[PDB]
């Protein structure tokens, strides 16, 4: 958004199920 | 004093462990690898058709996205509501009761050609 | 409240009680009182669809205000003048309300002097 | 986010437009 | 515990903040701040332990009726505007295991290194047990302080979650 | 007729269509946030077509469009009451919601659950509109709870924050308490009377309606945050600002007064309700401002600043002004909600800072924010011809020129000036003085979307309140005649608040030490009602439960 | 990105009330240890700021100038019927 | 709020520039790793004032226990870098 | 799979029995003492301070900073009611009795003053808003069969 | 002046006014150290499981179980003829019940006669 | 009524003759299937009930409870198989068989045309429960709570047997249809006062009644999830059934004998609600919560008003659907942390998104959110008390408040909070777990669309 890239990984609950 | 040599040396490890560790949170160019997914051509139509923009040719797209709402989300329900209203509601007693329309001087009624007697002449104040 | 102050802080009897007002005979020395007419009879008020509180003597003017208003649609700045006819007519009633009170106020104050000498 | 069209300052009047 | 000497500071910094909110204006704040620090420097040279011990009772009995009606508090600190506002979004790391395969297929590279991160979470664990048994007093460890790793390639025991603890802003 | 009724019901069902698209399908992600807003945008238009017809025809339509249930001699339906209030209160709520709609599409960009965020924002709107349009207590009851529940989640959006969990239940605790009178009212109209349809209730004109109305009095005590059940309303400011902007500033808080207005024919004759309601606002309308004179929280202050306006509305009903009080509802909502959004602009550029004492130097460093801050305040303080003044001058007419309690008029003006007092204390720190925010400058509001949000909600207060006055038809005998000072007492005491606060504000510049004062803390600490009643009462109920 | 940080002697107390504390501090026999710390709250482009009177009168010059024209235009548009 | 990024290199002067306005220090003698008590000839009471400035500078409170030990600018950077999890 | 002896039991009436209980919950013998022996029957549990969780420092890195409870620590018999969510007993800003009595003043002050104003309210010195037609007897639905008392409010 | 706050169940005293903590002698030094080491050992004992990869489950806290165990106090303590609490405690659980016995009963007895004489309004009452 | 009894029986060979791995499926498939035919029982008539034969019959009141029971057997199986997967093959058939019989007795119970036959089945219904609770119990603490069930027989069943017998000798029959026409005015006497206690104390304990509830909190603390569901969803509802029917013959004596019962609930409701806020267990909190709702029913039945009966019917229905779901919802956590403590695990919305959706969903209707049937009945009853007595609104209002206070607390304590750091086995929600909750919440709302099916017989 404001800056190109600068993408940080997200830890999430496993949403598949 | 300060972080004792063991603490400061420890912190060097702990902090750098975190500094190096936090670097893992970016992503490779291929990642996040998402599958191909299908595309609807009319969306493809705008994808190539919107690679230019232009004055007259940009509001047209935004206008088009505003054309869907007019009939899909508004006109259809009122047909559904009114249709249901027309036969499945109005056909019942006292399901809809509307206050009798107001009455004013100098008014005529369509039904019986009725007449509203004009009020008495006012005392003629300054006006 | 001068009227509020003078009543109780002053003698209470002189001031007529606002809730019981009026409290003295209408013809307490007040002869030949012309009647207050009603331009719009029971029928017109009924068909006017007006709140009873909105209905009074001056309301016969009030009918004129909206009659233009309904046809005034969509604009709203077309019936301004007609409003003052009712409002000013309403304005007169408020003064009358003030004048109506005093005839009750005067009698209580006047009657005090008459009775004061009747037993002094 | 058009490429940081506003560059924040430090102890300064804002870089307005 | 903590001694009264350090207890002096706990009122030095805190008293300012209530004074700070009272001061509001910047020129007032520094000037009034100088007034307070000047009072501190009235007794800052006082080296009498009985008096220095006795020169703190009134200060605490003095500050209570000067404390702010609505004292200021920093956002991220406890009681602040952003007090744990984002804890609802922070996600535990250990839940990585239950990720569905297809979900994991999006980030093949990142998970590859984790296996080594956990690798030293397992192999180093055994020696980490002994690493405390030379710095382990009888009668239960005296304090909760921890040592570093006195070799190369290992890490100070009891480190896994803090190093892997999520970041401040999940989004 | 057909067109008028048919097009009217579209709004309630139209607004619900996006909701039906959240539980089903996965056709288009990433576009729902705009989807909802356009629906309100479209809904507003369909909310203005009834506006034209209603004013011209004044067609109050009660539509019974179902036969849900039937007990012995009862019948419940999913009916609606298309009348003055719905036709005139719906357009404002959508207008405010439309402004807030685009406001939230920017502020909450930091929330991955933004789509969930709108899954509930649109829900509350639905319930509120159903509430006002409800023709029966039951259906009306449903909205009375939907606002109660939809607030619960929206209040506690960040479920981690202990303030949210405690505050959210605090309001729910109070909100439920109000319903006790509500359920009582249904019982009385079911025992003495026999139905929950307003047609029978008003026509029968109960001769002894103290008990049913007493329940109505309680209903507004907690739901509208009147004194005695007030504290929760400020508590909502522990969460999202946009959430507070609509629920607790314009839409939910109006519930308490609304019921009394909706039962205007019954409330007139019984003065027992009027006095306590008149006094209830009296104690609250100042207790809010009296507390608010020295509060030091931007969002909470606005809440208190809103509280007094709400506290006075009861007095407006307490003086038997059915349709005049209604105006204060719409008029207040515009700017105050904008003030929430304006407070959002401050918090945005401040990067999560809210202390009123940590703000300043924003006249030119925050040009657009400064622009609309004064209008709401001036309109809030009663600037002539502005949205807030019309009610403020009009409302004070009857109260000061009609039968009223001696003490009731006492706090009526004392707090009236206080209304402007905190505004100056706010615009002072907010706009006057050199900057006092932290060293780094994060100030930036060149965001077109918000400007659209501010644009839409900046206009209404200036002009819409003026426009709203013209079309509405006569329903009362305005008290245009009264002593000049009474007609202008507001025009006299209004300037006092600014100056008197200005007298208080500027003397604090001087480099002179401060001095504690009990009253400085009694008002600052909220009169100790929350600080006390929210410790022992939980302790009483819970500490004594085990035995 | 690079965030060029300006010179650190720009912040100063001369000509601003920050030194007025210093002037009164001579009678107090001390000095502010952070004299140059908070010079920005009156420097950097925050020297002049309209007070309460100015806030309400923000931009009223143009409206005031245009207001007279508008009211007169009624006479212009009404004198000729 | 768009993006308030944080960089160690950018933060470098933010901690040090705080010292650059101190009236009890010679700017040139000061170093990135200089101990305050010995290298800068300062005291804990003087050190308290420096710690406070960081809270007005950056806007986040500091615990009393850990404030004391931050006698090195790098450590102060570590506290700011480590608490916010800034690594680059 | 927990021993019988390491569970709440009778009231210990001698210090020797009290030795286990203090040790049982990891409370030193000095800090430990149970409720008085009575029919209350709260067992050999300790008598912890009547304090809330928010009072405890959060800066410490607890196992459960959410509760500010550390593993192995004892729990107040009603620690569930003293949790951060529930009743808080943190230090108060203003004097207890005065705080309670500060509420008493303003609220007690207003109620009676209304009754004082009720006897002498405020109004304007004007007559009734006169109405025609027998004081709107028929407009109010008055029975047409039984005419009301004649009403004529004369001019003036 | 500065009237010291009256310590109350709902208002804990400020930390820097209790005379106990100003002086920290062996009578306080000894106790303070013992708790930390005892607390440390628990942390150390818990630190193994928390940072041990092997565990896949929920720690069986011994403190929690006893706290839950003590709540379910059924017959083990207490004596039947203990006049201090049995008589008065039993009142809190049987006292107010009788109070309602007359409250509603009186109205219904009161209410019934009115109906028998028509002294109460029911003209438009059906739901009963 | 045979068309539902025999196929219920036929599940027994299916539970036994079936293959090793199809034991669960086969019963599940047909058990769900049978309930479909159960819906046929909604062929009520305005003036007369449905009288099949001399052995069974179902009126308007009976059917909704019948549907719930048949609708509830498959749901009980779904939850069961997780904890039974480790059990050996033969026992699972044993446990499953008891449920089939348990349903058999229940369906025959509510449809019984003769009171004694109802009395017989009433006693039988307990036997499967005791095995299920005891044989597969969750505890080994030997509470020695037999006295309560001994007290039940002494103060409950056994007196009821004599009164039922006495009525038949005097009146001449115990067929409810006959009772409708041969009911006689029970004048006031010490004997009748004793007879009255015989007809009601038996059903009061099972509801249960405040003071007599000591078994319920300890019954759920040990009963497995399979046993718990039927207990609160069906078994508690037996008393109201008989009480509604039996009270046909106790007038006018009930006009004054009800007060000690009414006061027990009117005040009992608040007491239970408050203690829940203090409870330290997900199941136990539900236990007293169960007593709360059941207390409202007791008042409705005794006053015997046309609205009371209508509201009472839904309260049993909604509560049965409510609590049953809550146990399953609560037992979802048990499948991970293997505990009943409510504070051991927190902030589960961070790890079980869709699980919290049920939690919020179920809790909403627990506190009688409108227009759901949880509130239609509860709100129906509140009005009826007003005609009986206006003061009652105070206690109902307080009860609703506290019932609204703890209901959200349990949700707040667990889902709205910070995750337990040490817990490391919060696996994603399984299809079975989510499916089980969904079958509960959905129909619970659907009946709100059409209230005419659980309005009771007075409608
Ligand atoms: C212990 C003794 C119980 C009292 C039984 C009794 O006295 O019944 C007398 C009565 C005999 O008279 P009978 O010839 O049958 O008919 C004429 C009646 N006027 O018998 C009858 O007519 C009716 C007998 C009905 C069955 C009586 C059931 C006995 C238990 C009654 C008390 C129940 C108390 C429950 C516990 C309450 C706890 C709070
Ligand atoms: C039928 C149509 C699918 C069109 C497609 O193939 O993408 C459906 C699926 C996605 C929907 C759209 C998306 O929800 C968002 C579109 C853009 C704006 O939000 C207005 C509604 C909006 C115009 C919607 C109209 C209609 O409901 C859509 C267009
Ligand atoms: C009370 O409500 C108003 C207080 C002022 C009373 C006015 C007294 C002085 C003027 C009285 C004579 C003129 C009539 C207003």
């Amino acid at each position: 958004s404001g800056d190109h890239g600068k993408r940080l990984f997200i830890i999430k609950p496993s949403g598949f199920y | 004093s300060g972080y004792t040599p063991e603490e400061k040396l420890r912190l060097q490890q702990l902090r750098e462990l975190r500094r190096r560790w936090l670097k893992d949170q970016e992503l490779s160019p291929r990642e996040p690898v998402l599958p191909p997914q299908r595309v609807s051509p009319v969306e493809r139509f705008w994808n190539k058709f919107l690679q230019d923009g232009a004055l007259w040719k940009n509001v047209i797209y935004k206008t088009y996205r505003h054309s869907i709402f007019a009939f899909t989300h508004v006109l259809i329900p009122v047909w559904i509501i009114h249709y249901y209203l027309k036969y499945h509601v109005t056909t019942k007693p006292y399901t809809i009761v509307e206050k009798k329309p107001r009455i004013f001087p100098g008014d005529t009624i369509l039904e019986t050609g009725e007449v509203i007697p004009p009020m008495k002449e006012f005392p003629d104040q300054h006006h | 409240g001068a009227h509020l102050a003078r009543r109780y802080l002053g003698d209470a009897s002189v001031e007529p009680d606002p809730l019981r007002m009026p409290t003295f005979p209408p013809d307490y020395g007040f002869p030949e009182r012309k009647e207050r007419e009603m331009v719009a009879t029971q029928q017109e008020m009924n068909d006017a669809q007006l709140v009873l509180q909105q209905r009074d003597y001056c309301a016969h003017y009030l009918i004129r205000f909206l009659k233009c208003k309904r046809d005034s649609f969509p604009n709203f700045l077309a019936c301004k003048h007609e409003r003052h006819d009712w409002d000013y007519c309403e304005h007169l009633d408020y003064v009358k309300r003030m004048k109506e009170f005093e005839r009750e106020r005067r009698l209580l104050q006047r009657k005090k002097r008459r009775e004061q000498r009747e037993a002094d | 986010g058009g490429g940081a069209h506003i560059e924040p300052r430090y102890r300064q009047f804002p870089q307005l437009t | 515990y903590l001694t009264h000497q350090q207890k002096v500071l706990r009122l030095y910094k805190r008293a300012l903040r209530h004074l700070e909110s009272w001061c509001i204006h910047r020129d007032k704040y520094r000037y009034f701040a100088c007034l307070l620090r000047a009072r501190f420097d009235e007794h800052k040279n006082e080296k009498d332990m009985v008096k220095a011990t006795q020169l703190l009772r009134e200060a605490e009995e003095e500050f209570w009726h000067g404390q702010h009606p609505q004292p200021y508090i920093f956002p991220e600190s406890p009681g602040g505007t952003s007090y744990e506002r984002y804890e609802c979004y922070k996600v535990p790391e250990w839940c990585l295991d239950d990720w569905h395969p297809s979900e994991k297929a999006m980030y093949p590279d990142y998970f590859a290194k984790r296996e080594q991160w956990k690798k030293l979470r397992r192999e180093s664990w055994e020696r980490e047990v002994k690493q405390l048994q030379e710095e382990t007093p009888v009668g239960g460890p005296r304090t909760e302080a921890l040592p570093p790793a006195r070799k190369q390639g290992d890490l100070p025991p009891l480190w896994w979650h803090i190093v892997t603890r999520p970041r401040e802003r999940p989004m | 007729m057909n067109m008028f009724s048919s097009l009217s019901l579209v709004t309630l069902l139209l607004l619900t269509m996006p909701i039906m698209m959240m539980s089903f399908n996965t056709y288009k992600p990433s576009n729902y946030p705009l989807y909802v807003k356009t629906a309100i945008s479209y809904a507003f238009i369909t909310s203005m077509i009834p506006t034209m017809m209603f004013i011209h025809s004044g067609q109050e339509l009660i539509i019974s469009n179902w036969h849900w249930l039937t007990i012995q001699t009862l019948k419940l339906s999913l009916s609606f009451k298309m009348d003055y209030f719905s036709m005139m209160f719906i357009p404002v709520a959508l207008f405010v919601t439309w402004s807030i709609m685009e406001f939230s599409m920017w502020y909450m960009y930091s929330d991955p659950n933004i789509n969930k965020f709108f899954k509930y924002l649109l829900l509350f709107l639905i319930t509120m509109l159903i509430l006002v349009t409800a023709n029966n207590l039951f259906q009306l009851f449903i909205g009375w709870e939907g606002v109660g529940i939809m607030s619960f989640l929206l209040i506690g959006w960040w479920y981690g924050r202990a303030d949210a969990n405690t505050a959210a239940l605090q309001a729910i605790l109070y909100n439920r308490i109000g319903d006790i009178g509500f359920i009582l009212a249904m019982a009385w109209f079911l025992t003495n009377l026999n139905t929950w349809d307003l047609q029978q209730i008003f026509m029968l004109n109960p001769s002894d309606s103290n008990m049913p109305l007493i329940g109505l009095a309680l209903a507004a005590t907690g739901k509208s945050a009147q004194f005695g059940l007030h504290p929760w309303l400020p508590s909502a400011m522990e969460g999202p600002t946009p959430v507070s902007a609509l629920l607790h500033s314009s839409t939910m808080v109006v519930a308490g007064i609304f019921l009394l207005i909706r039962f205007y024919p019954l409330t007139e004759n019984n003065k027992y309700i009027q006095s306590i309601t008149l006094c209830l606002g009296a104690i609250t309308t100042l207790f809010t401002a009296m507390c608010a004179l020295t509060q030091n929280d931007i969002k909470k202050i606005i809440a208190f600043s809103t509280s007094s306006q709400l506290g006075l509305m009861m007095v407006t009903i307490g003086i038997n002004q059915p349709y005049l009080a209604f105006l204060h509802i719409c008029t207040h909502a515009f700017f105050k909600a904008m003030l929430f959004m304006c407070s959002g602009s401050i918090i945005h550029s401040l990067n999560d800072e809210q202390d009123i004492r940590k703000m300043g130097g924003l006249f030119k460093a925050m040009p657009f924010t400064t622009t609309a801050l004064i209008v709401g305040s001036l309109a809030l303080t009663g600037m002539p011809f502005l949205t807030g003044f019309y009610s403020k001058d009009l409302i004070i007419e009857a109260a000061n020129t009609s039968y009223t309690n001696a003490w009731a008029l006492l706090m009526t003006l004392i707090a009236t000036s206080f209304t402007a007092i905190y505004s100056t204390r706010i615009i002072f720190f907010a706009l006057l003085g050199q900057p006092r925010f932290p060293t780094l400058v994060n100030i930036n509001e060149n965001n077109p979307l918000l400007i659209n949000s501010i644009k839409r909600l900046l206009i209404g207060s200036l002009f819409a309140g003026y426009i709203i006055s013209n079309n509405i038809p006569p329903t009362t005998i305005p008290q245009m005649t009264m002593p000049y000072y009474l007609k202008t007492t507001a025009l006299i005491v209004t300037i006092l608040g600014f100056i008197l606060a200005l007298e208080i504000s500027n003397m604090t510049k001087n480099l002179k030490y401060h001095y504690p004062s009990n009253a400085f803390k009694f008002s600052t600490l909220l009169g100790y009602f929350p600080t006390i009643m929210h410790r022992l009462a939980p302790y009483m109920n819970l500490s004594m439960s085990q035995k | 990105s690079k965030m060029e940080l300006p010179d650190y002697k720009q912040w100063k107390i001369e000509g601003t009330p920050l030194e007025t504390v210093q002037e009164k501090l001579a009678a107090r026999g001390l000095r502010d240890p952070w004299g140059r710390n908070e010079a920005w709250r009156y420097m950097g482009g925050f020297a002049n700021n309209v007070s309460f009177v100015g806030a309400l009168l923000k931009g009223f010059k143009w409206g005031f100038a245009a207001f007279v024209v508008a009211i007169g235009a009624e006479y212009y548009l009404e004198s000729q019927k | 709020s768009d993006a308030p990024p944080l960089t160690l290199e950018g933060i470098k002067d933010r901690v040090l520039y705080v010292l650059k306005l101190y009236d009890k220090i010679d700017p040139e003698k000061l170093s990135v790793n200089s101990h305050f008590m010995k290298d800068l000839g300062l005291d804990s009471l003087d050190q308290v004032e420096i710690i406070m400035a960081m809270e007005d500078e950056f806007g986040f409170e500091i615990p009393d226990i850990d404030a004391e030990k931050l006698m090195c600018p790098q450590e102060i950077v570590d506290y700011i870098a480590d608490k916010k999890d800034v690594y680059e | 799979h927990i021993t019988k002896d390491m569970l709440p039991g009778p009231y210990p009436k001698t210090p020797e029995e009290r030795a286990a209980a203090a040790k049982k919950y990891n409370m030193r013998v000095e800090d430990y003492e149970p409720y008085p022996d009575d029919g209350t029957g709260y067992g050999d549990y300790p008598k912890l301070p009547d304090r809330s969780q928010q009072e405890r420092d959060p800066w410490y890195d607890w196992d459960h900073p959410d509760l500010r409870l550390n593993w192995g620590e004892p729990m107040h018999w009603d620690l569930d009611m003293y949790i951060r969510n529930r009743v808080d007993t943190s230090p108060t800003p203003v004097n207890w009795n005065l705080m309670c009595k500060h509420l008493f003043g303003f609220v007690a002050f207003m109620l009676f003053m209304f009754w004082v104003g009720e006897t002498y309210p405020a109004y304007q010195p004007v007559g009734p808003k006169q109405y025609p037609y027998n004081n709107l007897y028929l407009e109010r639905g008055g029975d047409p069969n039984k005419e009301p008392e004649p009403v004529v409010h004369y001019e003036i | 002046s500065f009237p010291k706050y009256e310590a109350s169940r709902l208002s804990s005293l400020p930390t820097t006014l209790d005379p106990a903590e100003y002086d920290i002698s062996s009578e306080t030094r000894k106790a303070q150290a013992e708790r930390l080491a005892i607390r440390s050992r628990l942390k150390r004992e818990y630190q193994l499981q928390y940072y041990d990869p092997s565990r896949r489950g929920v720690i069986e806290d011994p403190a929690l179980v006893r706290w839950t165990y003590a709540r379910s106090a059924n017959i083990y303590p207490n004596f039947r003829p203990n006049t201090k609490t049995s008589l008065l405690g039993a009142l809190f659980g049987i006292g107010p019940l009788v109070f309602w016995y007359y409250v509603f009963k009186t109205d219904r007895d009161r209410k019934e006669k009115l109906i028998q004489e028509g002294k109460l309004d029911r003209t438009f009452n059906i739901s009963y | 009524m045979l068309k539902y009894i025999i196929p219920t029986i036929m599940l027994m060979p299916l539970t036994w003759l079936s293959k090793n791995n199809m034991i669960w499926v086969n019963s599940t498939a047909h058990s769900l299937l049978i309930s479909f035919t159960s819906l046929l029982l909604m062929n009520q008539f305005g003036d007369n009930s449905l009288n099949f034969s001399l052995l069974f019959f179902s009126d308007s009141l009976s059917t909704p409870l019948l549907i719930l029971t048949m609708w509830l057997l498959p749901l009980m199986l779904m939850a069961s198989q997780h904890h039974l997967s480790k059990e050996n093959l033969t026992r699972k058939k044993l446990f499953i068989t008891m449920l089939i019989s348990l349903q058999l007795f229940l369906i025959m119970t509510f449809t019984a045309m003769e009171l004694i036959l109802f009395y017989i089945l009433f006693e039988a219904t307990l036997v499967p429960t005791l095995i299920i609770i005891t044989r597969w119990g969750n505890q080994t603490e030997r509470l020695n709570a037999g006295l309560y069930f001994l007290f039940y027989t002494l103060a409950g069943s056994l007196p009821l047997l004599v009164a039922l017998i006495y009525i038949q000798n005097t009146v001449g029959s115990l067929n409810f249809l006959m009772l409708q026409y041969w009911v006689q005015p029970v004048h006031n006497s010490w004997s009748n006062v004793f007879m009255w206690l015989a007809c009601m104390m038996a059903f009061m304990v099972k509801m249960p009644l405040y003071g007599l509830h000591l078994w319920l909190p300890k019954a759920h603390v040990e009963a497995p999830i399979a046993g718990s569901m039927v207990l609160a969803a069906v078994l508690l509802k037996l008393g109201g059934y008989g009480m509604l029917r039996i009270t046909l013959i106790l007038n006018p004596m009930t006009d004054f004998m009800a007060y000690p019962f009414i006061m027990l609930s009117l005040w009992g409701m608040i007491m239970t609600s408050s203690i829940c806020l203090r409870q330290t267990d997900l199941k136990s909190l539900i236990a007293y919560s169960s007593v709360s709702h059941m207390a409202l029913v007791i008042v409705a039945i005794l006053i015997q008003t046309p609205w009371s009966y209508m509201g009472a019917t839904a309260l049993m229905i909604a509560h049965g659907l409510t609590s049953s779901m809550l146990f399953c919802l609560a037992n979802s956590n048990y499948e991970r942390i293997h505990s009943r403590t409510m504070i051991l695990a927190r902030g589960l919305q961070t790890l079980l998104p869709l699980m919290a959706t049920w939690w919020l969903l179920a809790s909403l209707t627990n506190l009688a959110l409108p227009p759901t049937i949880n509130l239609i009945g509860e709100l129906f009853v509140v009005m009826s008390t007003f005609s009986w007595s206006n003061i009652t609104i105070i206690l109902m209002g307080v009860n609703m408040v506290i019932t609204a206070l703890y209901s959200l607390y349990m949700l707040i304590m667990t889902q709205r909070g910070k995750y337990t750091y040490h817990i490391n086995n919060i696996s994603p929600s399984f299809t079975r777990e989510n499916a089980l909750m969904s079958l509960h919440i959905l129909p619970l709302l659907l009946l709100t669309l059409n209230p005419k099916i659980i309005l009771g017989p007075l409608y």
